[PDB]
């Protein structure tokens, strides 16, 4: 059915990550664990397909990696470090014993807040951030052994001025364009920038995305299908919804639309997988899908409610 | 604007003006399977959110696989170039036709979902779509720019079903509802009512001369005139005997039927007065509209396609004054802003066809594609975009093509989240098949896409293939295969 | 007052003069009165015979034909004769201000014009292409139709503003009426104006004090403005790209400014670089809103439909005058039902509108109405086109004016309708010819030379009757 259902979490919910296949849903909460959903075919509900303790603070960002490196979660929490797991195909539902841990990346200095697997056209890779303000790139250079992370790359984005008691929120989001060059979008606190792979295999800031007056909640890149410019729409605290247009000719920014339909923070911001709609939620408890016009501007196409 | 859908109306998690809490959202791989959730203190419950009106049914992906059949069909007809004589007329005999199985297969559609669900806001919607679609076709896929004369049949027959498939009325639930045989003022004969004429007249003004026969057969054909005034009974009798042969095929026969119309009009208008005085007007009325009077046919319409009808049955049958007959309807009768339909014909019927395609896409995205693309097929609505000094910028899914291939395009990529494996088919070939954008650039489309294809057969797998082989994209096929082993 | 009289009028041969009067006691004077908004004038007539001469030089090219140059030099012509139309109107308006003033006909005049200078920016320039074909033409008919639609802004509104009326104790331009009417200027192309009203306040002042960097900023964006391309789509393309690079650069900078002096830059900016979101903000009326998107965001003419859209959603048409919403039409596609519109502010414009329209072919006789047939002159019905029709009134209507230098424009167009029977034509000739207000010989020369041309025997034989004894009798 279509009738909302329990996560099992004690402690509030961070972040809901689909894989793939739109079929399995990965779950993070304070309370540290990891929950795994399942819809099942016959019975269209979702059930729990495995819970397990998986760090020793609140689990902040989560992720799955493609298919094509196997059954792969990574975690981020406030504990300071990112865990990556494997599900071992060979172990009940629900046995606390479905995922075994791969590796752990203690790097961090700082809590993390975000961790997201490159696009698979670029290997196992995956960036993280935290309160170190240090964005780092991890690869896992021989596809076999799942095990063998190494670091490949370290960006100050900050300056690191506020205690980690002094509002500070961070996100990441690669460039999921296949036929692109390598680059992803973070954000911290105010600011936003975008970092591409330079010729010498190295991070470099391309650009900024300005305009927002408070701490940016969300940002997600769009799936750039079809088009050949690159789209990133970001959910700030003042209220608005950013579209941003990125033409690379080396990187132009242009602001497509704004939005304060939800007259509040926007807290999330997701897209298709077509990059065909957007979605936004916020303090209205509403969200709000998006559709961009011929002109290029963007119109509320549905309002979901509370 | 826009749709307020109930996330889960049983129990929704936001409620108090309080702690406006941090609600988040993902849209999902599935266009029927999103999620959204709560980061707060004991607000732990999911909720998976499906799109707000999306076609699941199997009804629905029957009605796309139609159109596509139509639209490959079509083959370089799709296309229009703006055999040598010939090819003129053959492109619209086909084109034509196209439009005539579109129309079909969206009736069909509509039957099927009336027996499935009933008359739910899909079906009055999917009704909205049609009788736009009717209405588009009665102006521009039957005389293909020439006037009615060129086949007052058709054009007629298409008329007349478009007006009475557009709204309900005269519903029967209102023709019992004058004949009522209330009889609350000193002899209120059966007709004496403007109610009952007015009706009469609408009857009329649709073309639905059969039921107008009928409501005189009802009272005092033969009662109060047979009897009262004999000059009178043979007015009124005759009449009805021309109403019962209204040419439909000869435009000559029409020329000549008007004649005996307007005979009858002239001989009645100056003669014996031997019925009420009411009586006498609520005749020479009904005959003026069956003659044409312009006056009258607007004082007796309702809504201003009623006019708009008439005019095209009883004055001149010309496509030449539309133009003056909407303009005069309309001022009889504004556009209703109740139902979405309305508008949309009286572009059409003015000329902007073009603005037709945003409500359409309302209605029914599916619909509203493959309208746009049979309008580009007729050659009603064109690319005016244009390039550079002869000089990448391949991004297909713009305004930089028609507003067709955009429709198109973005309808392909919509099918994509459903999950039907079998409109994926759908998808890729509407991609394929956009009359414009480079190989190359629908190469890079497709190998984007195609990864995402539902696959579980052997059969589906070799599909997959055979597309990769016909595109050339062998280092994808081994990546679905990567998926393979380690899935 | 409320005296139900028997009233009794009668029109008269000429136009300027007929005649009203009362069957009653005590009520025995005549009231010579002219039809209602009736164009007597010398300057009137001169633009009717000018128009006559660009329609007869049009040749065969009056016509639309539904060897592969005859495509693009027909419209080549063509578009040459709006032109030629447009001028004769312009013309014809100015010696109408210098004779009579801005009175009520001078209005419609304008308005008339305004609507053509629209229809030509959108039909006759690009001949189906986009602005690409031809950016020059283009920006500049349509620069020109936003510039002579309306007044405003008046620079009796820019004094309006810079009042030096300090009543929060403002800073001359930290006051939102600066702004909007900055945009403004921006929005209709009126860049020499920008600037200037930019160098009146605190271009260098406030702000090459307060805050250096932002004194950069609104300088070399002064400096893109003075060079915003007009000829080359290619310089636009990379004109709008150091425009957005100064607006991102800008937008995460040194704020050393006032919290809304901060904002005022950036929106100034935004509106250069195209943000749809604030091209309609700061605009006041639909049109500016469309010259805008066409100006900064996009300029092709694919995305109008879009455009108009999204004008009319942020300003409704206003109905107070009669050209915005005929150019709304036009614009929209349309065309015909401008003309009904057009023939309200004069019956002649609206009539060679027409006829072009069908030269160019955006419009055509749909009609067709027998398959048996053969009498049915119908020289003046919707048979014929809607031009056809148009241009046939308008030459009966010159017929009562009585003004003998017209009566050849008159005859003409009838003689040259692209539609209907030779016998047709040479019936309505045999009826109107008579009624030629001729006094010399020359005149009546050309009253005969009329009736040779096209056979009206039994009606030189009238003509001279009427002359055995306004002829063999009067000139003696």
């Amino acid at each position: 059915h279509m009738q909302p259902f329990d996560s099992g979490h004690d402690d509030l919910v961070h972040d809901v990550v689909y894989d793939f296949y739109g079929r399995h849903v990965a779950t993070c909460s304070s309370d540290q664990h990891i929950k795994v959903f399942k819809l099942d075919k016959d019975t269209s509900n979702w059930e729990l397909s495995d819970s397990w303790r998986a760090h020793d603070s609140s689990i902040v960002a989560i992720d799955w990696a493609s298919p094509e490196y196997g059954r792969i979660i990574a975690s981020a929490s406030y504990d300071k470090t990112v865990k990556l797991w494997e599900e071992d195909p060979d172990q009940e539902e629900c046995s606390g014993r479905r995922w075994n841990k791969l590796c752990t990346l203690n790097d961090s200095k700082g809590s993390l807040y975000s961790v997201k697997f490159a696009p698979a056209h670029l290997g196992l890779k995956l960036a993280c951030l935290g309160n170190d303000g240090i964005l780092r790139l991890y690869d896992a250079l021989e596809p076999s052994d799942l095990r063998s992370w190494t670091l490949t790359s370290e960006m100050k984005v900050l300056s690191i001025p506020p205690a980690n008691h002094l509002q500070s929120d961070f996100c990441l989001s690669w460039c999921p364009s296949r036929f692109s060059p390598e680059k992803l979008a973070v954000s911290a606190l105010e600011q936003a920038i975008i970092y591409q792979r330079g010729k010498d295999g190295k991070l470099h800031v391309a650009a900024k995305l300005p305009g927002h007056k408070s701490l940016i909640r969300s940002i997600s890149w769009a799936p750039s299908i079809g088009r050949w410019y690159q789209l990133i729409a970001t959910g700030c605290k003042d209220g608005r919804i950013r579209i941003f247009k990125i033409t690379e000719k080396n990187l132009q920014v242009e602001l497509l639309s704004e939005h304060d339909d939800h007259n509040g923070e926007v807290w999330s911001v997701s897209w298709n997988l077509t990059g065909t709609i957007l979605s936004s939620a916020g303090d209205d408890g509403k969200v709000r899908l998006w559709k961009a016009t011929y002109s290029n501007e963007f119109k509320c196409m549905s309002v979901i409610t509370a | 604007g826009a749709i307020l859908v109930p996330m889960t109306v049983n129990d929704q998690p936001i409620e108090k003006n309080g702690d406006k809490m941090p609600l988040k959202f993902k849209l999902g791989p599935l266009s029927y399977q999103n999620m959204a959730f709560i980061t707060a203190k004991d607000k732990y419950k999911l909720y998976p959110v499906r799109i707000p009106r999306l076609d699941t049914s199997k009804e629905f992906s029957a009605y796309v696989s139609g159109l596509f059949e139509i639209y490959r069909d079509l083959g370089d007809d799709r296309v229009f170039n703006v055999v040598n004589s010939n090819f003129a007329k053959e492109h619209n005999a086909t084109v034509n036709l196209a439009m005539e199985a579109i129309l079909n297969e969206l009736e069909v559609f509509i039957g099927r979902v009336k027996d499935q669900d009933g008359r739910v806001n899909r079906f009055y919607e999917l009704e909205e779509s049609l009788t736009v679609l009717n209405c588009l076709r009665t102006m521009y896929f039957i005389l293909d720019g020439q006037d009615v004369e060129e086949n007052r049949s058709e054009f007629i027959e298409s008329l007349l079903n478009w007006i009475n498939r557009s709204d309900g009325e005269p519903d029967e639930e209102y023709i019992e509802q004058v004949f009522s045989v209330k009889d609350s003022t000193a002899g209120k004969k059966v007709f004496e009512t403007q109610y009952f004429w007015k009706l009469l007249n609408q009857l009329v003004l649709r073309g639905l001369l059969s039921q107008a026969i009928g409501c005189i057969e009802r009272s005092d054909l033969l009662p109060y005139l047979s009897d009262t005034c004999a000059v009178s009974f043979d007015a009124v009798s005759d009449s009805i005997e021309l109403l019962k042969q209204y040419p439909k095929d000869s435009s000559s026969t029409f020329r000549e039927w008007k004649n005996l119309v307007l005979k009858l009009s002239q001989a009645f208008g100056s003669s014996a007065t031997d019925i009420s005085g009411e009586l006498r007007d609520y005749i020479e009325d009904f005959l003026l509209v069956i003659g044409g009077n312009q006056r009258k046919i607007l004082q007796y319409s309702r809504t201003w396609y009623e006019s708009f009808c008439g005019f095209l049955l009883y004055y001149i049958p010309s496509l030449e004054l539309s133009a003056e007959y909407l303009q005069m309807s309309l001022e009889a009768n504004v556009v209703d802003i109740t139902n979405d339909w309305e508008q949309p014909c009286v572009d059409i019927i003015s000329g902007k066809i073009h603005s037709i395609l945003p409500v359409m896409e309302s209605l029914d995205s599916c619909t509203a594609a493959f309208t746009a693309m049979i309008c580009e097929a007729k050659g009603l609505i064109e690319n005016i975009f244009e390039g550079e000094k002869n000089s990448m910028l391949e991004d297909l899914f713009s305004y930089r093509n028609g507003m067709a291939s955009y429709m198109l395009n973005s309808f392909a990529f919509e099918l994509c989240s459903l999950g039907d494996k079998e409109l994926w088919p759908v998808a890729i070939g509407l991609i394929a098949l956009s009359a414009t954008g480079t190989r190359s650039a629908k190469k890079m489309v497709i190998a984007e896409l195609l990864p995402h294809y539902p696959f579980v057969t052997n059969d589906d797998i070799e599909w997959m293939l055979s597309i990769c082989v016909e595109w050339r994209l062998p280092e994808i096929a081994k990546e679905i295969y990567t998926t393979l082993g380690n899935q």
